[PDB]
């Protein structure tokens, strides 16, 4: 079961993968919290054809198991959001990794971080939200994380 | 005193797969056991996607013989997962707050240079846990 | 403070059975529609409870071919335990630990009548409503 | 209820009880071979054969009086003297009572007793309901309260 993220104008869910079973509900649940674009890290398997159908941008961005994010991922990543969130007010971004607790949320975080909250403060309150967030390796670029922007 | 010590370790736990069919000797194996909570895993045990309850046996008959995996997106119920170290009382909440008197069971996971998990340990109902309480 | 009373289930609202209850296919499925643990037998009466069913009992019956109830209470013969309407939350709560049982039918007495004193059964009470009522709030 | 009451005082023993089916006859018979009952006092639910009881050494008396009346004064009279000489001839044993769930006049009955062997009124009320909680109503109280003792 998925998890909102609010922050701000940002908005951000958290979600598993569907099967080709599930594809149609998955889809649904997507369009109940008003997505207007995908992010795949992981488990990227579906068809991907039925949900940008129905309005929402799909992108396999994937990168390693335990990892922080490639520099030009996070570009993408923060460049996604700069745009989506000012373009239409109000509309969420969802992400899915393998259960939504490691690279998944750093995404998240890394985007928080940049908003200016405080590293520590970001890290909490995804961990609030979905505890057992970050391994100790994500943690520490999340900690070394200097924004910009 | 956490759901750990209170939890029904996985190996222990009746449960079922998910193409079960509900035929005579399968309907009566989940009565013979007597739980009103039976889960059904897919097709590592470790993995649990849905949650027979009592009543939904009610509403077949082993005609033909039917699926499981049917009944259990018939009623859709929502299971219930806990984490290994929420202290009996934070999780005697949880049954008040849900529908449901079972919980299953996840620890987490650091170990590995991977992305954390959840473990799932096994399982805790309400009956447990008082009888934990008395004790 | 609180005694039984407050948290007792009233007897109308009781799910129970007849003691010649005859267990049919339809029976049993109101039997598991319900899903009691603990499901009280009266005759004829209702206020007059008799025997205890267990969900486990029905377990070594299929509804061939129609087994009767009276029968299956009977076999087990399972103890039925009786608390009194005004026992305290935790004096109650001694006894269902002395128990096996977490399921208690509850007496008051009448004093109303010229006659003897009886006991009147109000209802039934659940070590599970009675934690659920020491969570308080 | 069903399980009977034993209440103790002094020479004097008491079983109250239920009333058996033939059914549970026997059972009956050896629960009150356990206690070691010369003597029931069958006061309701005479409902029974009694003598595979009394064949088992166990006089059986039914001395009925009905639903909320009192002790007729020679049903007080004959409980008194049964229990006088009964706890003389035989020391240590109990007499058996039963009516209906052994609240209402067999418990008067013990009561009775009690106040003869110079229990305070109010004393012997609370003991019994002691051991048998909800004995008496209202009607009962105030016959106890009117005995007035002198014997034996």
């Amino acid at each position: 079961a998925p998890v909102e993220i609010s922050y701000e104008n940002m908005r951000f869910l958290i979600t598993h993968n569907p099967t080709n079973a599930t594809l149609n509900k998955f889809t649904e649940e997507l369009k109940k919290y008003g997505v207007t674009t995908l992010v795949r890290v992981c488990d990227a398997t579906y068809d991907k054809a039925p949900v940008e159908k129905e309005g929402i941008h799909v992108l396999d961005w994937p990168f390693d198991d335990g990892a922080p994010p490639p520099n030009q991922i996070v570009d993408d990543w923060l460049n996604l959001l700069k745009t989506k969130f000012r373009e239409e007010p109000g509309c969420c971004v969802a992400v899915h990794c393998v259960a939504g607790l490691g690279r998944a949320p750093v995404l998240v975080a890394l985007a928080l971080i940049e908003c200016g909250m405080k590293y520590e403060d970001a890290v909490q309150f995804i961990r609030q939200k979905r505890r057992g967030a970050f391994n100790s390796k994500q943690l520490l670029y999340l900690e070394k994380y200097r924004p910009k922007m | 005193r956490t759901v750990e010590d209170v939890l029904t370790p996985l190996e222990d736990c009746f449960m079922l797969d998910s193409g079960t069919v509900l035929d005579f000797s399968v309907l009566a194996s989940i009565m013979q056991s007597g739980h009103t909570r039976i889960p059904v895993y897919e097709e590592e045990r470790s993995n649990i996607v849905d949650m027979l309850y009592l009543k939904d046996l009610a509403i077949v008959e082993p005609e033909d013989c039917t699926p499981l995996s049917t009944i259990t997106r018939f009623y859709n119920h929502p299971l219930h997962f806990v984490f290994n170290d929420t202290k009996l009382d934070a999780v005697l909440e949880e049954f008040k707050r849900g529908k449901s008197h079972l919980a299953i069971v996840q620890k987490v996971n650091n170990e590995g240079e991977g992305d954390p998990f959840y473990e799932v340990l096994g399982l805790v109902t309400l009956e447990d846990v008082i009888e934990e309480i008395i004790k």
